[PDB]
């Protein structure tokens, strides 16, 4: 449910 | 040289979230739904408060952020690839603020998930949303990337025309297939907003990466055609603005380095 994990 | 730029917007980034750039609307609990990400809110000091249908108890929550154009107007809405239950609102945000051209850089379905609802047509099959009908009059490809559906928005007896371009190969966090493609994008975007200050309004799947690439590209297009450039420009304070304004706007380095070269091949 998230879109920046590696971000 | 770049990789340490791009750290350095991070950095940026980082400091004014744990200084408190704030998100309280997108938290509330009446709205923590409307989100398709958990980790992608929109700030309060830019997001996008609709008004339409006020009087009849909506909501003025979407995620979704105003950014400003090389002029200082509100040139762009970055939003996220509308949910089931957030299309209404995605309409009543186009109707409000007149937008004339949507820029979609994602597919409703990528890596096996659902990233972004249909949200418009499609070919003898019009589509209701509380009280607007979408109709398709047309569609037909730009290029083999891009769809460019011509679109019959009606509400309250009212009727527009609404573009949208749909780009069907870039993936998030990354570049599109086709940077040339992408400036047609652009370039066809510009050529149906004609003239008049109404926002495009551009959206990926959570309105980040992929939506600050586009209104950056469009950014630096219009001040090359439109404007004398600044003896200082540069692309790393252009990116920081547009982060200070929707949340990872420009996600990835590569993305940002993809920025860099077609900046100096947009100068030459």
């Amino acid at each position: 449910p998230e879109y920046l994990g590696l971000d | 040289v770049l990789a340490g730029e791009f750290s350095d917007i991070q950095a940026c980034s980082a400091a004014w979230k744990a200084d408190g750039c704030s998100t309280v609307a997108g938290s509330r609990p009446e709205n923590v739904r409307k989100n398709r990400y958990k980790d992608v809110l929109p700030y309060d000091q830019t997001r996008v408060i609709l008004s339409l249908l006020q009087e009849e108890g909506h909501s003025d929550y979407i995620n979704g952020n105003f950014i400003r154009g090389v002029d200082g107007s509100l040139a762009y809405i970055a939003t996220q690839g509308p949910l089931p239950h957030t299309l209404l609102d995605f309409w009543r945000l186009v109707w409000e603020f007149g937008v004339k051209v949507i820029l979609m850089a994602c597919r409703e379905i990528e890596n096996g998930r659902k990233r972004c609802e249909r949200y418009w047509a499609q070919e003898q099959e019009p589509l209701q949303t509380g009280l607007f009908c979408i109709t398709l009059i047309k569609e037909k490809w730009l290029n083999e990337d891009i769809m460019l559906r011509t679109l019959k928005v009606t509400f309250q007896k009212e009727s527009r025309s609404v573009y949208q371009l749909q780009y069907m190969s870039w993936p998030d966090r990354g570049v599109p297939s086709s940077p040339d493609h992408m400036l047609a994008m652009v370039e066809e975007a510009r050529r149906l907003q004609g003239s008049g200050p109404e926002p495009l309004c551009v959206h990926s799947s959570a309105g980040c990466g992929r939506t600050g690439v586009l209104c950056t590209v469009d950014y630096v297009r219009q001040l090359l055609l439109t404007q004398m450039i600044p003896p200082d420009f540069s692309l790393f304070d252009v990116v920081l603005k547009m982060r200070k304004q929707r949340p990872a706007a420009v996600q990835t380095e590569e993305q940002y380095r993809f920025l860099y070269h077609t900046v100096a091949q947009m100068f030459c």
